[PDB]
């Protein structure tokens, strides 16, 4: 059974002002929480980092 | 009051011996995928809350540590070693 | 005996007051759908479902002490044991329920991540005959399902509005060619024309 | 995929869905769940709180319901405030003991 | 805990006097202090053979024994006039305010 | 979009208990005697402490094995 | 706040729609529970 | 209808989600050895 | 052969996006963490960026 298709609606709408305005909120709400879970993430990650090693050093 | 008679009656009147075979595939795969998303999304969560502290609390995890003083035995050219338990703390603020 | 006092006066406490709630909260199950029976008391109020999922068991199974209770006492016991045993029944039966719904709506979900558009890398042209199989046995048993709720034409009805819908989406989901015809035939009598 | 293949997957399903019921429905460990599901229940819808619906008349509701804040926050601050006067006095104390006992 | 123990306990006025002591030195003989961590930061002056540094480590005592024991009346009084100072504002377990700055400036110019 | 930010308390969680107001007072107890024992230990460790540094608090290292711990000079 | 983010994500992922709401509560459990640790430990 | 004590309740909340971010992302704890190759030095 | 349909500069996944995407991603972390940031990283230096030189720096070894 060949499966059917569609095209995405957002592919061939003209853009429009309500798309802009809404996903704009729902764009800055999700650029704050991304910002402050990749920070934790961040502070984190570079908090994990080993420290410096002497030059040609084995263990 | 909300007209729930129907819904009396389904609850009051129900069968009590129709059952409905499982194909075991697709309960394993609803569940699996159920697993996917618990180990590797809220693992990284879990985790994070787990160790973090472990990270930026090192000292709080590790009580007791040892130190060491050596002397030389040069008719033998070995070393002497004389160890001594320490409460691990802080040190040089 | 002090010890049995208190075990029968907590059993008949917990027993005889969910009893009177055993209606609402059947009913409030009822009334949801399947994929999700207990959603109300997970998201909006727990109207002591929790309490009677724990304490049907105990009604089942506890034993009681009738020189600890009295004539109308115990028959009151003795109903509200029924009572509960009747939720734990019917308890079950929704679940059945509930799962053979989920093992739809992963078949569905199963073709819908197919014809997803960011599925740039898993995109399928032709059906393959596992999932076909699947449809063709999931739709049995839907209908062997719906046939044994001959009775009951609530339960009936609700059976097809909720998990026939899938079933409708699956039959939306693809073209009618290749086993088209043999795949829905159960389908194809009236749950077809339903979903119209 | 490979008819041989689907043999070996479909009975490693099936064994991941038998082993599964059966640990879930064997009766020490369905008694285990069954008490665990419930205890997990009160303890995340039943937690100790301080805010809480009042659906009775002002005639109905205890002293306690009230003045339960103000009873909390006594506590903790009263145990807050002793905890820090005791550390001062030990740290006084342990001076004065090690001075008197040398330097 | 974590914080480390303390080995020798010193009376808050001992405490006071050391470091009043220490801040002047630190001025008045940098340079012996200097020459004694040279001395002592190379692993041969500090670990292996640190006998090498003795002298210049004496010298430095030497120093801050002198600073210790203040020999001109002025330095006694300045001193003096720091120390009560630093007793009271310790002792001040009310709300702390003005520093004793002044008195720290007027005995190291002395 | 829809705004949903709220400090509000969800009423999911605000029941009472049949007897009267959620288990508080009972709780804060056990919480505060608890508190008052940790710290009580945490106290009594930190601040009765002193460091000694002689011979008698040095003795001799051993292997995991036991025997006395001595490196060669190879 | 919890609820926005398992609504973003039933939402956006389409293989997120497999869990159920039992699942979801679960994860939200866990979570307070983690919460209310990680408040109470790093005070400790 | 009533809520006993609302607005303890949005304050404990509020206090909540503070400590939770501040210890989670250690906003107000920064680290400075970023800084050192940029600043002065005394003595 | 998957054939798509796409206006690249007028569809609402466009060009349009990338107009609009950046500029409001990056709304509250300037304006809050930008003079955050500056009064977590200034109150320490409420006298200067000076660092008390606790090793000797300034002496080298002959
Ligand atoms: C498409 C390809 C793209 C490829 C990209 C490749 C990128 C490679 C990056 C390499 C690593 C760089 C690390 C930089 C560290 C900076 C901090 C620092 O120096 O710390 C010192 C660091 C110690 O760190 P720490 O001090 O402990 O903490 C650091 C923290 O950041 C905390 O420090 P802090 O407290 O000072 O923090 C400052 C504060 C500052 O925050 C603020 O205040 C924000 C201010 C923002 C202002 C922005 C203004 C922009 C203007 C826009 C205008 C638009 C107008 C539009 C108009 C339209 C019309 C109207 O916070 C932040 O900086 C926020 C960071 C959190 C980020 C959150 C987002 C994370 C997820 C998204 C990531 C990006 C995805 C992009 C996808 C693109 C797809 C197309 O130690 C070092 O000395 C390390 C130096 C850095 C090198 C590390 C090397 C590691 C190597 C690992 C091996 C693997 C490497 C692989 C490389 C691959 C290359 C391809
Ligand atoms: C490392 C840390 C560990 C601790 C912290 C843990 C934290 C995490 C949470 C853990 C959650 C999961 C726990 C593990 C699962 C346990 C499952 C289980 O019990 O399996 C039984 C279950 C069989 O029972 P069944 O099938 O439900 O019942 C039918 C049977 O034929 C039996 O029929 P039957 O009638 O002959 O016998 C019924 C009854 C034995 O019947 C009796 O003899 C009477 C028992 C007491 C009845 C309640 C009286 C309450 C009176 C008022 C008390 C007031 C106190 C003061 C406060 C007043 C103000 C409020 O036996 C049970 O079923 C015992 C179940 C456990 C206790 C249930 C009672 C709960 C209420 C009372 C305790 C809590 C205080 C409430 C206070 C407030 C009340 C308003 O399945 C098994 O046999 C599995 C065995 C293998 C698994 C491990 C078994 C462990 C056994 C532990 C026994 C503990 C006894 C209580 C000790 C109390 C010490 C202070
Ligand atoms: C403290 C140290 C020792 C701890 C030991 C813990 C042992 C736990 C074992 C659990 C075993 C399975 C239990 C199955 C259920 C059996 C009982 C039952 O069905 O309920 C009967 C009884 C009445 O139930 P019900 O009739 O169904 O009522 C609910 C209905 O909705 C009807 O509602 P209603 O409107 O009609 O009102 C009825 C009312 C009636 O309730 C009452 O009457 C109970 C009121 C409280 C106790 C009153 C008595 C106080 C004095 C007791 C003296 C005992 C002396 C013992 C001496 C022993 C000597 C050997 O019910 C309630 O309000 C329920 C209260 C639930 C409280 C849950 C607390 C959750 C938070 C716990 C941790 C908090 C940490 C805070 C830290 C924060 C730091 C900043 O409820 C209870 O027994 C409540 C038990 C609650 C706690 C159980 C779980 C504790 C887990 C703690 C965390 C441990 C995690 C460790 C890591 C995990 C691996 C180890
Ligand atoms: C360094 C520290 C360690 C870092 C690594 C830590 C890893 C921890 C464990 C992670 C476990 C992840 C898997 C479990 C979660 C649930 C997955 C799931 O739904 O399973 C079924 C689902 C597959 O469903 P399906 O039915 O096969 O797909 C058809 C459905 O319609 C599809 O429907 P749908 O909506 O469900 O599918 C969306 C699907 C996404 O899956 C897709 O449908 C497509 C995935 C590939 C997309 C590739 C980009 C496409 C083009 C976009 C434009 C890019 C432009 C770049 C250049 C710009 C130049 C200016 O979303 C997800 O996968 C959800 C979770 C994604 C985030 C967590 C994973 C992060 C992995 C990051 C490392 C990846 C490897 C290194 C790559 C770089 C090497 C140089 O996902 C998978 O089985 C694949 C999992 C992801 C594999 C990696 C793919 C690349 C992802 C990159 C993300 C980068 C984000 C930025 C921050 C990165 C920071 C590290
Ligand atoms: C096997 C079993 C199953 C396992 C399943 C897997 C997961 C594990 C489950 C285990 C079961 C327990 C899980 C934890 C509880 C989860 C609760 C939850 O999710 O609730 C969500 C739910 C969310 O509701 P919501 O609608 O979002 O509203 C939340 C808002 O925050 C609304 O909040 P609110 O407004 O209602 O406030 C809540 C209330 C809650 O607080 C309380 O009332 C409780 C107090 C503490 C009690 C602690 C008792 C601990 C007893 C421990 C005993 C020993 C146990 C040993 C056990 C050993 C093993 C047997 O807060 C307060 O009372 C605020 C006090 C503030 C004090 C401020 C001080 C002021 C001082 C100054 C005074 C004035 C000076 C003036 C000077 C003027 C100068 C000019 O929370 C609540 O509604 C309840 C409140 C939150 C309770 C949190 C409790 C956390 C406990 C964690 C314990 C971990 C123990 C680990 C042990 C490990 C051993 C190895
Ligand atoms: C360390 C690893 C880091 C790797 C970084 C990778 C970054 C990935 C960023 C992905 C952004 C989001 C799109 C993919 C994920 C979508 C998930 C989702 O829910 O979508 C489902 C939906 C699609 O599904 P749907 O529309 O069918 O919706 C589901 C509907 N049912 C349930 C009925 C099936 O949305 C999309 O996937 C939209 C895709 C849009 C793709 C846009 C591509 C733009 C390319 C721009 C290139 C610019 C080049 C410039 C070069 C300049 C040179 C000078
Ligand atoms: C938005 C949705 C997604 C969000 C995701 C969020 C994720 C959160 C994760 C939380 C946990 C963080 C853990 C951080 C661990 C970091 C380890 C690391 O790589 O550190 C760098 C390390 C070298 O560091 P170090 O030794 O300290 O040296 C510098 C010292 N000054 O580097 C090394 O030592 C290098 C060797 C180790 C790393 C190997 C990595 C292998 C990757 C294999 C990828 C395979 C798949 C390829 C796919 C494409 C194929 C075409």
């Amino acid at each position: 059974m060949r499966t059917k298709l569609y095209n995405a609606a957002y592919f061939l709408l003209n853009n429009n002002e309500s798309f802009g305005h809404s996903f704009g909120i729902r764009l800055k709400i999700v650029g704050l929480n991304t910002w402050i879970v990749g920070y934790a993430v961040s502070r984190y990650y570079f908090s994990s980092l080993r420290v410096k090693a002497a030059q040609d050093e084995r263990f | 009051m909300l007209d729930d008679t129907k819904y009396i009656q389904m609850a009051q009147k129900f069968p009590r011996n129709v059952s409905v075979q499982l194909n075991k595939k697709l309960f394993v795969t609803r569940t699996w995928f159920r697993n996917y998303y618990f180990v590797g999304v809220f693992g990284i969560f879990a985790y994070f809350i787990y160790n973090q502290p472990k990270i930026f609390a090192p000292f709080s995890g590790y009580p007791t540590t040892v130190a060491y003083k050596a002397q030389p035995d040069f008719l033998n050219d070995q070393v002497i070693f004389y160890s001594q338990q320490r409460q691990n703390t802080l040190k040089n603020f | 005996s002090l010890v049995s006092l208190f075990k029968n006066t907590f059993l008949k406490s917990r027993v005889i007051g969910l009893s009177f709630q055993a209606q609402r909260v059947m009913a409030q199950m009822a009334k949801t759908d399947f994929e999700n029976p207990d959603e109300h008391f997970l998201l909006n109020d727990a109207m002591k479902y929790n309490e009677l999922v724990f304490y049907g068991r105990l009604a089942e199974n506890w034993s009681i002490n009738p020189e600890l209770f009295g004539k109308a006492e115990l028959a009151k016991y003795n109903e509200a044991k029924q009572t509960l045993i009747d939720f734990n029944q019917y308890h079950a039966l929704v679940q059945n329920l509930h799962e053979f719904y989920w093992e739809l709506k992963t078949i569905y979900l199963e073709l819908s991540r197919g014809v997803a558009t960011s599925n740039f890398h898993n995109k399928r042209e032709v059906t393959h005959s596992i999932i076909e199989s699947d449809i063709k046995n999931s739709i049995h048993k839907y209908i062997q399902l719906i046939d044994d709720l001959k009775d009951y034409p609530e339960w009936q009805h609700k059976v097809r509005e909720e998990i026939g819908y899938y079933a409708h989406m699956i039959y939306t989901s693809v073209n009618h060619d290749g086993n088209f015809p043999e795949i829905f035939k159960e389908f194809n009598k009236v749950d077809s024309l339903y979903y119209f | 995929m490979n008819h041989s293949c689907q043999k070996v997957f479909e009975g490693f399903v099936s064994a991941l869905y038998d082993t599964s019921y059966f640990f879930r429905n064997f009766g020490p460990f369905k008694a285990t769940i069954h008490y665990a599901t419930y205890a997990n229940y009160l303890a995340q819808n039943w937690a100790p709180r301080v805010s809480y619906i009042e659906t009775s008349t002002p005639a109905y509701t205890l002293a306690k319901n009230k003045y339960a804040v103000y009873i909390v926050y006594g506590l903790i601050g009263g145990a807050l405030i002793h905890n820090y006067m005791l550390d001062n006095k030990a740290a006084q104390k342990s001076q004065q003991y090690y001075l008197k006992h040398r330097d | 805990s974590i914080l480390p123990p303390l080995q020798y306990t010193y009376s808050n006025e001992e405490s006071l006097e050391l470091l009043i002591h220490s801040i002047k030195g630190n001025k008045d003989c940098n340079s012996e202090r200097k020459a004694f961590n040279l001395c002592r930061s190379t692993v041969l002056g500090k670990h292996v053979e640190p006998e090498k540094c003795l002298d210049k480590a004496l010298v430095f005592v030497n120093c801050f024994q002198k600073v210790r024991r203040d020999e001109s009346a002025a330095c006694q009084s300045a001193f003096n006039s720091t120390l009560e100072c630093g007793k009271k504002y310790s002792e001040s377990t009310i709300s702390l305010g003005s520093s004793c700055q002044s008195q720290l400036d007027a005995y190291l110019n002395c | 979009a829809r705004l949903w930010w709220t400090l509000d308390p969800s009423k999911y969680y605000l029941k009472q208990i049949s007897s009267g107001g959620r288990n508080e007072i009972l709780f804060t107890v056990l919480g505060v005697t608890a508190a008052y024992w940790y710290f009580g230990n945490k106290r009594c460790e930190h601040y009765w402490r002193r460091q000694i540094d002689n011979c008698q608090s040095w003795s001799r290292a051993q292997n995991i094995n036991g025997n006395n711990l001595t490196v060669k000079q190879y | 706040m919890f609820k926005e983010l398992i609504h973003i994500f039933r939402t956006y992922y389409i293989t997120f729609r497999y869990l159920k709401k039992s699942n979801i509560n679960f994860l939200k459990n866990l979570s307070y529970t983690l919460i209310a640790y990680y408040l109470i430990i790093n005070f400790q | 209808l009533p809520i006993r004590n609302i607005q303890f309740a949005r304050y404990h909340y509020l206090a909540a989600v503070t400590v939770f971010t501040y210890f989670a992302t250690r906003c107000c704890l920064l680290d400075y050895k970023k800084y050192y190759p940029l600043a002065s030095v005394k003595k | 052969m998957r054939r798509i349909f796409w206006n690249f500069k007028t569809a609402f996944v466009g060009l349009p996006m990338f107009s609009l995407a950046p500029k409001n991603i990056l709304v509250y972390p300037i304006v809050v963490g930008v003079p955050l940031y500056t009064f977590i990283v200034l109150q320490n230096s409420v006298r200067g960026f000076a660092y008390f030189d606790e090793y000797d720096s300034d002496v080298k070894e002959n």
